């Protein structure tokens, strides 16, 4: 790991610990209380309540994966634990990060179908369908994020042992290819599906009825407001993170002058807190 | 289960009876339940007969099995069986625009129905039929005979808009919505109007149930 | 209610034949069906069973694999396909209906069986032939190796009376449970030594009496107890 | 109105007596059948059908 | 003359009331906190359950719900014994024959259908359809396999011979809709509570009203006989349950609380008549000490309005239906 261009990373060792810790605490508390209400305030579920419950458990697991990362980053990129522990913690991190995105996609599709094809997509027996969809999403994301367990390892640097969020420095081309494939499949398709669903559903909601009087109903306006808020929060939390990670990996594969690599490192590791904070922001957004 | 006959009884209960129950539940979710209300000779019977104790009328229009329950034959207290029609998709209210005593009676009845606790979240498809008769009568007589506070023109459109605004004034629930319609005896698109109305109501129900507020 | 069978005749050894049951006058689909065999030695023997909706299927210990029981509810027909018939299969087979729920009476109706020609919990009926005096009450007993009194209180001993040249009739389904259409002069009691008592015996009840068990899937009949006037 | 007043007059002759005994009757019925009531004194799970 | 007769009746009522039931009952200990837990849950009904009735064997029950299904349940093993489709889904009442061979139901159809449970074809079929009530059917109870008494919203109650199919008697005198009826243990008298906030005792043989009770302020929705047969309790739409007496012919006890502001749907007694169970619109069911005015327990297992309620003949269980489409058995 004797890289030619050594980066300057002093922002990370202060920023990522405090951000990850605050996000972990807030998300853990919010997801715990969310599971509490979804399991105690009622025990009758529809095709959306199951999706919210699974999104909550994904967010809770993502927040639970955080203490190891905050400890590792606050200890100045030092790993005192075993290799398998860090492999498992990175696997849990990315598995839950993408599981939450998939559950958000499921919720968006469910809402768009409830608005665009209301009667057909609503008057049926539609609970086991939600359970099947949730199980399929869990299995798919686990099978998709399994290779990071193989990829992640540890390697010492002249007395500085660190855990690799990416692969080992020697098998970086295969990790870059796998990361591009996973970025495509698990970000571009869900992001586009969410955006299309919410735009079409808001477009339908803006259309007035026939025998209506006055302006748009308050329900059909606050629904569009929540659509816009959810879509904007999702975009702000995930799109800069993913584009910064793509540029980071691409410019690591094809090297440039030290200034560009330092700049993209800065950008990516300051966009990381937003993708982290989406997990704690989700219960607030879906409660409001 | 510990006995052969008990095993066969459990098998019967879990395999035949529950199968018919599930099939009946599947076949019973395709229908749309609509309550039909109105006055005597208000067109309530003549619209349900045009589409076609308690009078149950059903028809299919757009792969939807509408079921209109005409309860006008019940001479008993309304507050004792009004809870039975709790899970109706909407309420179809018919109002005759020809006369004025029944007009004020319909105002009172619409006010009573709209603000009922069982129907706070239940939309209403309000029909103002006999519009041809109303216009023919109003071309020679004013609406001031009905509403002494009417200060608008004694013309068909202005008067009819005044009556429509009079009925929608009884709504004090933001979630509820009245889908007013102007119809006559020769009008035939009433089924379509009810179809779009119930489609909208179903959209609003999905919005309410999706946690989007 | 009417159960009628057919398809019975001479069968060469190693051949095959099918038995069909025609049913009418009752809800066939809600009833589980039975096949009961009787050799010319006046001994009833159970063959196969199919549940309502074609679910659970049982076969006898001596016909398993060789025989097949099937049904189709829309046509109201019950089938029994037998292959590689042996000389022990030379008997006459009955079509028996049996519905199962709480308080029901199983084995209630028996068909008119058709003869076929091919050229556990043991039930003991020590008494074989008893002189029957009309106008005098008689008693018929039965014995079992294993107690039929189940934990849920149901003791599964069945009583059938076989008139000469006639199908068996369900006199009593469970112990001290008088069936439908049977006169009140009959009575059942016991525990395990059970007993059927006929107070004030009259005519038209001369025949062979059998005791049956429904505790376990191996289903066993009793020996032929005969009342001769 | 004749039917109503006739029914009221016939309803006058009831021989209502001893309201204190009318309460003691329910008292005695509740006292004598107290042991027979399973809900009042819960039965053990061995003797419970449920 | 009517006012003078009413004043004489009131004076006769006041002349007997020497001691109030609350004063005498203070000498015995209360039943304490009645701890009763759900044992079974019947999960076959889809729409709201409106009525249910127990069989005399205390093992089978019949329940009626809005999905047009009469389901007979095995209470011990949770199995469903029968599922009877109904021609009219607006059923408001159902009954079980004391022999167990018949069930009855009725509602807004103004028809009291009767079904045969023990046939020769193996399926439950409708036996007789009784007509003659102008209003909705609200309650029906068998006297035997051939006699049934019904109550209706046309302010009348009737007695029918099922074989004949015609009303033997018509009971008249209520001014509001009759909502419920309860039979005496001897099946010689019954009480009916109406929408005129009054309860009337009837004589099935004579056919005329015998006593009238005017305690409640709003319409009475549920009535039930005391096990001894000379008392009954009412449940009305003013968050109140009251106990009357046939001999005293006046109110005896009142079962209400300040925190209770919702109407009572059903009432029932225990075997000894010590516990008065009442379903409410708090989505609950409050257990009342009959001899006292104190609540003794709550059946809080339902998430919707409790519509029906009953106790077995051996007193070992209580089944409560509700609008959440479930029946729960409590021991
Ligand atoms: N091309 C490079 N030149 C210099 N240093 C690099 C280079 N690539 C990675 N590093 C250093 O390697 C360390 C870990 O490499 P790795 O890719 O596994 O983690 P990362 O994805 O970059 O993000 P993080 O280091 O915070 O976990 C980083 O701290 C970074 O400083």
């Amino acid at each position: 790991l004797g890289y030619r261009c050594r980066f300057n990373e002093d922002f990370k060792y202060v920023l990522l610990p405090v951000s990850y810790g605050v996000v972990c605490v807030l998300g853990l508390c919010l997801n715990a209380v969310a599971l509490y209400i979804f399991l105690c305030r009622l025990k009758t579920w529809n095709a959306s309540t199951t999706y919210m419950f699974h999104l909550a458990v994904s967010d809770a697991l993502y927040a639970a994966s955080l203490p190891l990362l905050v400890y590792y980053y606050a200890r100045g990129d030092h790993w005192p634990f075993s290799t398998v522990l860090c492999k498992l913690v990175r696997f849990l991190f990315y598995t839950n990060l993408y599981c939450s995105i998939l559950f958000l996609t499921c919720i968006s599709v469910h809402r768009c179908l409830g608005v665009l094809r209301p009667l057909r997509s609503l008057r049926w027996g539609r609970a086991r369908y939600a359970r099947r969809v949730a199980g399929a999403v869990w299995v798919l994301v686990l099978a998709c994020q399994a290779p990071v367990l193989y990829f992640v390892t540890t390697s010492a640097r002249g007395g500085r042992v660190t855990c690799h969020d990416t692969s080992a420095p020697e098998l970086f081309s295969r990790f870059v290819a796998y990361s591009s494939v996973m970025l495509g499949l698990l970000f571009a398709v869900p992001f586009a599906v969410i955006l299309v669903c919410y735009v079409l559903m808001a477009r339908r909601l803006l259309k007035p009825a026939y025998g209506t009087s006055g302006g748009l109903p308050r329900a059909k306006r606050k629904s569009v407001r929540t659509i816009a808020v959810v879509l904007a929060v999702f975009a702000l939390c995930f799109l800069p993170f993913h584009v910064t990670r793509t540029l980071y990996y691409s410019f690591r594969s094809l090297d440039l002058s030290c200034h560009t690599l330092n700049a993209i490192n800065m950008a990516y590791k300051v966009t990381r807190p937003l993708a982290s904070a989406n997990s704690c922001l989700n219960p607030v957004l879906y409660f409001l | 289960t510990l006995s052969a006959e008990d095993k066969a009884a459990v098998e019967r209960s879990k395999m035949g009876i529950e199968k018919n129950l599930k099939e009946d539940g599947i076949s019973a979710a395709k229908d749309v339940k609509l309550l039909l209300l109105g006055a005597d000779n208000s067109g309530k019977s003549t619209i349900v007969k045009q589409m076609k104790g308690i009078v149950e009328t059903h028809f299919t229009f757009k792969n939807l099995h509408f079921r209109l329950f005409d309860v006008g034959g019940q001479r008993s207290e309304r507050k004792k069986w009004i809870h039975c029609f709790e899970d109706v998709t909407a309420i179809i209210f018919c109002v005759d625009l020809s006369d004025y005593n029944r007009m004020h009676e319909s105002l009172m009845d619409f006010d009573s129905i709209c603000n009922n606790k069982f129907f706070i979240d239940t939309s209403i498809i309000l029909f103002l039929n006999k519009k041809d008769l109303f216009g023919e009568k109003i071309k020679k007589s004013p609406l001031t005979i009905c509403f002494p506070e009417y200060t608008g023109p004694n013309t068909y459109e202005d008067a009819a808009a005044y009556i429509q605004a009079q009925f929608e004034s009884k709504n004090r629930s933001p979630n509820k919505e009245i889908y007013c319609h102007m119809t006559c005896a020769t009008d035939t698109n009433n089924a379509q109007v009810i179809f779009d109305a119930v489609t909208d109501i179903i959209i609003a129900n999905n919005l309410r149930g999706c946690g989007l507020y | 209610v009417q159960l009628v069978e057919s398809g019975g005749g001479l069968v060469q050894p190693g051949g095959s034949r099918k038995l069909s049951c025609s049913a009418s006058g009752f809800a066939f689909s809600s009833f589980g069906m039975h096949w009961v065999r009787q050799a010319p030695e006046k001994g009833l023997e159970w063959v196969a069973y199919i549940s309502s909706g074609s679910g659970t299927i049982y076969y006898a210990d001596t016909v398993k694999g060789r025989f097949t029981i099937s049904r189709d509810d829309p046509k109201n027909t019950l089938f029994l396909q037998m292959t590689s018939l042996r000389s022990e299969d030379t008997a006459m087979y009955y079509c028996v209906r049996s519905i199962y729920y709480y308080g029901s009476s199983p084995f209630d109706f028996w068909g008119q069986g058709t003869t076929l020609t091919v050229s556990d919990i043991v039930m003991t009926q020590a008494t074989s032939s008893v002189p029957v005096t009309p106008g005098e009450s008689v008693s018929i007993s039965c014995r079992s190796s294993k107690s039929l009194l189940h934990s849920n209180g149901n003791t599964y001993l069945y009583w059938f009376l076989q008139r000469p040249g006639q199908s068996p009739q369900l006199l009593i389904y469970r112990m001290s449970n008088l069936a439908s259409g049977v006169p009140d002069r009959f009575s059942g009691s016991g525990s395990t030594a059970f007993t059927l008592t006929i107070s004030r015996l009259e005519a038209e009840d001369v025949g062979v009496y059998y005791c049956m068990q429904h505790l376990e899937y191996p289903l066993t009949f009793g020996a032929g107890t005969k009342l001769e006037l | 109105a004749r039917k109503l007043v006739e029914q009221l007059k016939m309803e006058a002759n009831i021989d209502r007596i001893k309201v204190s005994k009318a309460a003691a009757d329910l008292m005695a019925y509740c006292e004598a059948h107290a042991k027979e009531d399973p809900l009042l004194t819960p039965v053990p799970a061995s003797e419970n059908p449920f | 003359e009517a006012e003078q007769l009413k004043n004489q009746i009131r004076d006769a009522r006041k002349a007997c009331a020497d001691a109030t039931l609350s004063q005498i009952t203070n000498n015995i200990d209360p039943v304490g906190r009645i701890q009763m837990r759900t044992r079974r849950t019947l999960r076959g009904h889809l729409a709201k359950i409106y009525a249910m009735h127990w069989g005399t064997d205390s093992r089978l029950l019949v329940s009626a719900s809005q999905d047009g299904k009469l389901i007979i349940w095995d209470s011990y093993t949770t199995n469903k014994v029968h599922a009877i489709p109904l021609r009219s889904s607006w059923v408001m009442t159902c009954a079980y024959a004391p022999s167990g061979n018949y069930v009855a139901c009725g509602g807004l159809d103004n028809i009291c259908s009767i079904y045969n449970l023990k046939t020769r074809e193996g399926n439950v079929r409708v036996s007789r359809e009784l007509a003659g009530h102008t209003g909705y059917l609200s309650c029906c109870r068998f006297l035997d396999d051939n006699q049934i008494v019904t109550s209706s919203g046309d302010t009348t109650c009737a007695l029918w011979d099922i074989e004949t199919g015609q009303q033997t008697t018509t009971f008249t005198g209520h001014t509001g809709d009759v909502m419920s009826l309860s039979l005496a243990p001897d099946t010689r008298l019954f009480v009916s509570g109406a929408c005129d906030a009054s309860a009337k005792l009837w004589d099935v043989r004579e056919g005329m009203c015998r006593q009238t009770f005017t305690g409640h302020e709003s319409d009475i929705n549920a009535i039930c006989f005391f096990p001894n047969g000379n008392a009954f309790a009412t449940g009305s739409d003013d968050a109140t349950c009251r106990l009357f007496d046939l001999r005293a012919d006046q109110e005896l006890m009142t079962y209400s609380h300040d925190n209770i502001i919702c109407g009572i749907t059903s009432v029932s007694f225990s075997k000894s008549g010590r516990l008065l169970l009442a379903g409410y619109d708090d989505f609950n069911c409050n257990v009342w000490d009959a001899l006292k005015a104190d609540r003794a327990g709550v059946l809080a297992g339902h998430d919707n309005r409790v519509s029906c309620l009953g106790v077995t003949d051996d007193g070992m269980a209580v089944a409560t239906g509700s609008w959440d489409s479930f029946l729960k058995i409590w021991n």
